[PDB]
RNA sequence: GACCAGGCG
DNA sequence: GTAATGAACTACTTCCC
DNA sequence: GGGAAGTAGTTACGCCTGGTCATTAC
């Protein structure tokens, strides 16, 4: 269940690293993080539900919010290929 | 931080975590990371089997 | 809520909308539906519980255990509401000075310091988290004292306090808290240091607010006021006016509980019993308040308790009020007993020589302070040759 | 407030006491010297005093020895219980302008 | 207006136009590079909000744009 | 240049 | 070093059971 | 349908004095 979270377009690459570090602290049930550089200002996070991403997004200043609605996988193969 | 040309694995050291060879290109742009391959279906789509960071179009 | 048979009938009329239709969790479902319309089902319960905890009478606490006390307070408010309907209580007057409190420097500065410290703690948290994540745990635990010391930026507090004090724009939307001092001459500065301002808007007429009040006697100057639209809304303190500070409340409550007052939880109020309030909240009932008020005021005159405590009673509703908070405006008076003032010629002589001071006169019980509440029970004579029994 | 709860796995800080120091000013080159109201008025400075706070580090649930840090500066009401002009005589005030 | 301190003072319209241009450029780049619908359908709303505030800053049912000092901006 | 506060007829 | 945004009034219009 | 009920729009004219602005994390 992929979700999209908006971040400031200055340090998206550092944002991925800090989620990758933060996932260990509370052992969040999150499968994978995506953040291609071709798309600016947003990241893709895999999580079972909205509560998980909401809990994993708190405490980060650059994380502004999470967009409503699931982003389908079908819309994103052109990037991971 | 570098990335292997063949493994597509973004390496933070001189030696790749999965391969003993030290190969790099210093032209990686995309960043793909996976925490648990057993749960991440994106890893199943790409065929990865080891958790960590990966690139796509180096 | 209450025990009056008419109140019982009104309550029986009221219950049928929810007496046999809902339970404790069903009302929670209704509140969750309202506060979170069309949201997740589990989200609604938590949102409703949060709102109930920290938005309904927060001065009683935010713990879930205080819900019974919150229900008691709400029932008392509803009892007052329904008592107005039957004409058992005249409507309150907003301009009566017993219902208004002043804000001094010590509370505005408290609020400003609170908001600045709230910013500072979050900044420190962010700095510590980032430093530990970047450098690693070994650096943090190598020298913990240095790690704590070098992670504090002591500017977010100073700059935010100083800018707010300089511009005069307080947090929370208030404006004009701080003003430039008027230094034209002596009288201008001295009068500027004793200003009182109202938070109402200037443009609207406000016919009721701008008028003089009977309770202003001895607390507000009746003639010094601006001339333009600010007329009435800006006033100056009188010469006899004395503002009060605050004493701790737990000691006062535990002292009040020790002379016959039963707790509210143990016994339910009934029309034959007096009510007792402390700083606006109900704390218990007693069988006779007329003797209780006399005992408390006599103890205050003797010197057992502080002089900031004022006690008044209303026999129409059978209530007793006790106040110990700050912000009240009080004036001094001479105690008269048996038609004879307690001030004697020898007291005046002793004051003139220098052996006696004003504070000692206050302590000995000759002169006492009265706020707007105690003055309801008073009957003040104007001239020394007009006193009677 | 109580204290600070960072995301460090085994760290937490508990607040202690708070103190107010003497009214002073710090020159840009480093030194700190006493200040008086007329000097503050003439030089367009701010008449304030520093604040001190005690922080108690907690490691793995055990309190350590406390430390003290300066959190900022607080403006001082003139002729209050902490101002430099409290209790001075008339000639002392005359000598100070 | 050039301040004596050396910093520049600019009117509110300039700031609003800068914001509009930045948002438009980001939306155009996202559209050209390809993106999921949930991205462009949010940038579109953001651009519409910015334009609506630019034309009128007191429209019903919308948080007015706020300057760096907290004062609401003046617009056309 | 815009805000805030206080005055004058 | 810089790129980055975070109280009264009165007359209409919309309901509405 | 004609009763709520919820928007939506206004609220005298000059003049004088002084004070503050007009980002920040790395
Ligand atoms: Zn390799």
């Amino acid at each position: 269940k992929i979700f999209a979270v908006r971040v400031t377009h200055g340090q998206e690459e550092t944002t991925a690293k800090l989620i990758y570090s933060k996932v260990r602290t509370y052992n969040l049930p999150i499968y994978a993080i995506l953040a291609p550089s071709r798309v600016k200002g947003y990241i893709f996070v895999e999580a079972p539900n909205k509560g998980v991403v909401d809990e994993a997004i708190r405490g980060i200043r650059h994380a502004r919010g999470v967009l409503p609605g699931e982003v389908p996988f079908k819309e994103i193969e052109h990037f991971l290929e | 931080e570098k990335a292997c040309r063949h493994c597509h694995y973004i390496t933070s050291e001189d030696r790749c975590p999965v391969c003993g060879s030290r190969d790099l290109s210093e032209e990686w742009f995309d960043l793909v990371i996976i925490v648990d391959v057993e749960n991440s279906e994106i890893a199943k789509k790409i065929g990865a089997k080891v958790p960590g960071k990966y690139a796509i179009r180096v | 809520v209450g025990n009056d048979p008419e109140v019982q009938q009104i309550m029986f009329d009221n219950l049928e909308d929810a007496s046999d239709i809902t339970t404790q969790q069903e009302a929670l479902e209704f509140i969750g539906k309202l506060v979170a319309p069309g949201q997740a089902r589990e989200y609604r319960l938590k949102r409703a519980e949060y709102v109930i905890d920290n938005n309904l009478l927060p001065h009683m606490g935010v713990s879930p255990e205080d819900r019974i006390k919150k229900a008691y307070y709400l029932g008392m408010m509803a009892l007052k509401v329904i008592e107005l309907s039957l004409g058992r209580r005249p409507e309150d007057d907003k301009d009566h000075y017993a219902n208004k409190r002043l804000r001094l420097a010590g509370d505005l500065l408290k609020d400003l310091f609170r908001v600045a410290f709230s910013q500072l703690v979050k900044d420190i948290q962010y700095q510590m988290t980032k430093t530990y994540q970047r450098k690693g745990d070994k650096y943090t635990f190598g020298n913990i004292h240095r790690f704590i010391r070098n992670s504090i930026r002591p500017d977010v507090l100073t700059e935010r306090i100083e800018h707010a004090l300089a511009t005069g724009a307080w947090p929370g939307g208030r404006t004009g808290v701080s003003q430039l001092l008027d230094r034209t001459n002596y009288m201008s500065t001295l009068s500027h240091l004793r200003r009182v301002t109202s938070p109402l808007d200037r443009e609207q007429p406000h016919f009721e607010a701008r008028d003089l009040h009977g309770t202003h006697w001895g607390r507000i100057c009746p003639t010094e006021t601006p001339e333009g639209p600010n007329c009435g809304l800006v006033k100056n303190l009188a010469l006899m006016a004395q503002i009060t500070t605050a004493v701790p409340e737990e000691e006062i409550r535990e002292y009040l509980m020790s002379l016959g007052i039963v707790p509210i939880e143990v016994r339910r109020p009934d029309p034959t019993l007096w009510r007792v309030y402390l700083n606006g909240v109900l704390i218990g009932t007693i069988e006779d308040g007329k003797a209780l008020v006399q005992r408390i005021r006599q103890d205050r005159r003797s010197g057992k308790i502080s002089d900031v405590i004022n006690v008044a009673y209303y026999e129409d509703v059978k209530e007793v009020y006790v106040n110990s908070d700050d912000g009240r405006v009080r004036r001094p008076l001479i105690i008269v007993e048996n038609g004879v003032p307690k001030l004697t010629k020898e007291h005046v002589q002793a004051v003139k020589e220098g052996r006696l001071k004003w504070s000692d006169l206050i302590k000995m019980g000759i002169i006492e302070y009265l706020d707007a509440e105690e003055e309801e029970n008073a009957y003040v004579a104007m001239w020394p040759w007009e006193v009677t029994e | 407030f109580g204290g600070i709860k960072p995301d460090i796995p085994d760290f937490e800080v508990k607040f202690g006491k708070i103190r107010v120091g003497e009214p002073e000013f710090q020159e840009p080159h480093g030194q700190r010297k006493p200040l008086y109201p007329m000097d503050a008025r003439i030089r367009n400075l701010t008449y304030a005093a520093p604040l001190y706070l005690e922080m108690i580090p907690v490691i793995k649930g055990v309190e350590q020895d406390p430390v003290e840090v300066r959190i900022g500066e607080l403006p001082i009401m003139l002729k209050s219980k902490v101002c430099r002009l409290y209790g001075l005589s008339d000639e002392e005030l005359i000598k100070l302008g | 207006i050039t301040l004596e301190t050396g910093i520049r003072a600019e009117d509110d319209l300039t700031h609003k136009l800068v914001d509009i241009i930045r948002i438009n450029n980001r939306l155009k780049q996202n559209i050209e590079a390809g993106a999921p619908q949930l991205i462009i359908e949010d940038l579109w709303d953001l651009l519409q909000y910015h334009v609506t505030t630019y034309i009128n800053n007191e429209a019903p049912g919308v948080p007015p744009a706020k300057h760096k000092s907290g004062r609401p901006l003046k617009t056309l």
